[PDB]
């Protein structure tokens, strides 16, 4: 299964994933490509920020869906 | 006048206050709270988060019935949001977009007209993809359907063309906000520049080559977003973070955005006039690790802008609302 991630500067990456992949696992894949650590990563889909301990299936993320990658401005 | 109450800093809670004021000044959301319409939508039975919607609504009510320089204490609401989203426990500085997402999610879940969510993703290839957009939309709407959603939810169309067989695979993703990358190309970078960067053709090749299911192999493909359904409230999130593989820094790039007549027809998949006026901005000043949030908000109907900075509320002119510190932009449909 492929999904996409809209990254920080306007670039889109492609991830090979299973419905059963955890968000943690999805973050490792993103780290593997972009070198942004998982604990910095926030992933947004259909208004939901994706939480560790859940799977893509939980979120109903299908083939060719796009996750939106954002980090944090702490204040 | 009204709704010009400040919010007490409870210990780095500016991120929370900034959002609370943007939402306080979200007309239709405010009226939902003042008119007590949430009471109908609330779920029967003993729940853990019934208190979230009631405490939020009571804050908004207090803000909008207070005298012009009263300070309201959101402490009881904070207790409720931190139960819902444990990450907001304690008194650390946080991101205001992360906050907005968790809060709207919590409020939406509690007044959702769908009380038991239905459990099939069938093939709609026989359909014009505007018809399948509609089918996808109604499938989304039978799981998520509240007054909050009425206001914030749009629909994205993602069109992915295989360059070999030419097939265009379309998916429809709902969105409660849009997170925009920032153009490097500045005279100055504009909001429109950031929206075109988000909706540009992404050429997917090499390690990014998706598999084409018609071709049964990895191919160069072109991916493009367009907006299939425009939301009543358009929340725009500026991606102010550099891409560094070692150490991320905040991009302080001035993004010029308009007060009025944000015309987004360019970005529509095949539109019917989608134009917005600005009514709130959440501002960040500092670094990715720390700083301060404020809000600039236009009083509903009134055209009058104020700077909301925790307990302090101060008139401003519209010539002062566009700044580098703009991180979230709240737009509403214009007439
Ligand atoms: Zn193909």
């Amino acid at each position: 299964m492929q999904i996409f991630v809209k990254t920080l500067t306007g670039k889109t990456i492609t991830l090979e994933v299973e419905p059963s992949d955890t968000i943690e696992n999805v973050k490792a894949k993103i780290q593997d490509k972009e070198g942004i650590p998982p604990d910095q990563q926030r992933l947004i889909f259909a208004g939901k920020q994706l939480e560790d301990g859940r799977t893509l299936s939980d979120y109903n993320i299908q083939k060719e869906s796009t996750l939106h990658l954002v980090l944090r401005l702490r204040g | 006048a009204q709704g010009l109450a400040g919010l007490r800093n409870l210990g780095n809670t500016c991120f929370m206050n900034s959002i609370l004021q943007c939402l306080s000044n979200t007309r239709e959301l405010r009226d939902y709270c003042l008119q007590r319409l949430y009471m109908r939508d609330l779920h029967h039975g003993s729940n853990a988060h019934t208190a979230l919607v009631e405490e939020f609504a009571k804050l908004i009510q207090t803000i909008w019935t207070s005298s012009p320089n009263d300070v309201v204490s959101p402490s009881e609401f904070k207790t409720q949001i931190q139960r819902y989203a444990p990450r907001f426990v304690g008194y650390n500085q946080q991101d205001a977009q992360e906050f907005l997402r968790f809060l709207l999610d919590g409020l939406h879940n509690e007044v959702n007209r769908v009380t038991l969510r239905p459990k099939n993703p069938e093939n709609l290839d026989h359909l014009p993809d505007d018809e399948k957009g509609r089918q996808m939309w109604r499938k989304y709407l039978e799981r998520e359907d509240s007054r909050i959603g009425d206001l914030f939810v749009g629909q994205l169309k993602s069109s992915l063309t295989c360059t070999d067989c030419g097939y265009c695979s379309t998916v429809f993703d709902p969105f409660w906000d849009l997170s925009l990358p920032i153009a490097k190309r500045g005279p100055e970078v504009t909001l429109m520049d950031c929206m075109r960067l988000f909706t540009k053709e992404d050429v997917l090749d090499g390690d990014a080559a998706p598999t084409c299911c018609r071709c049964r192999g990895r191919k160069r493909c072109i991916k493009k977003f367009s907006i299939q359904r425009f939301p009543k409230i358009l929340v725009l999130h500026l991606k102010r973070f550099s891409e560094s593989r070692i150490r991320t820094s905040k991009l302080t790039t001035f993004v010029n955005f308009p007060l009025r007549d944000l015309d987004l027809r360019e970005f529509a998949s095949e539109n019917t006039h989608a134009v917005y006026n600005l009514y709130a901005v959440s501002n960040h000043s500092g670094t990715t690790m720390g700083g301060h949030y404020t809000a600039y908000c236009r009083s509903p109907g009134t055209g009058e802008w104020h700077t909301f900075n925790d307990s302090s509320v101060t008139p401003m002119s519209s010539s002062q609302v566009r700044t580098s510190d703009a991180y979230l932009l709240f737009y509403e449909l214009a007439s």
